[PDB]
């Protein structure tokens, strides 16, 4: 729900080079990135211990 | 005149063999199952990583 809007947004503000959003664009693509990596990672290490509960 | 003393103890001890080998046979075959499970979780979580960073 996050990442759907900010990539929008990437998509929407960038048809041209706007040079003064630029420095704080990356950080936020590395910042949004950086924490759904850890939190899909999270959901299937707890998806792989509720299988091998059975 | 009629040995039936010795008939129960025969019934008797021909049905705790098969008893004693019952309940010796289930808890092996029940491990081997567990083991079978686990093995093929760690095999789905392996080749699923590698597919991940292919």
């Amino acid at each position: 729900g996050v990442a759907t809007q900010l990539l929008a947004a990437y998509i929407l503000l960038f048809d041209e080079y706007n040079e003064k959003k630029a420095s704080a664009q990356k950080d936020i693509l590395i910042k949004v990135l950086d924490d759904g990596i850890t939190k899909l990672n999270e959901a299937q290490k707890s998806l792989l211990v509720s299988s091998q509960s059975f | 005149v009629i040995p039936w003393q010795t008939f129960d103890e025969t019934i008797k001890e021909l049905s705790r063999f098969k008893q004693e080998y019952s309940q010796a046979a289930s808890v092996l075959v029940g491990d081997i199952k567990t083991l079978l499970m686990d093995s093929q979780d760690k095999y789905f979580e392996a080749t699923q990583t590698v597919y991940e960073w292919c």
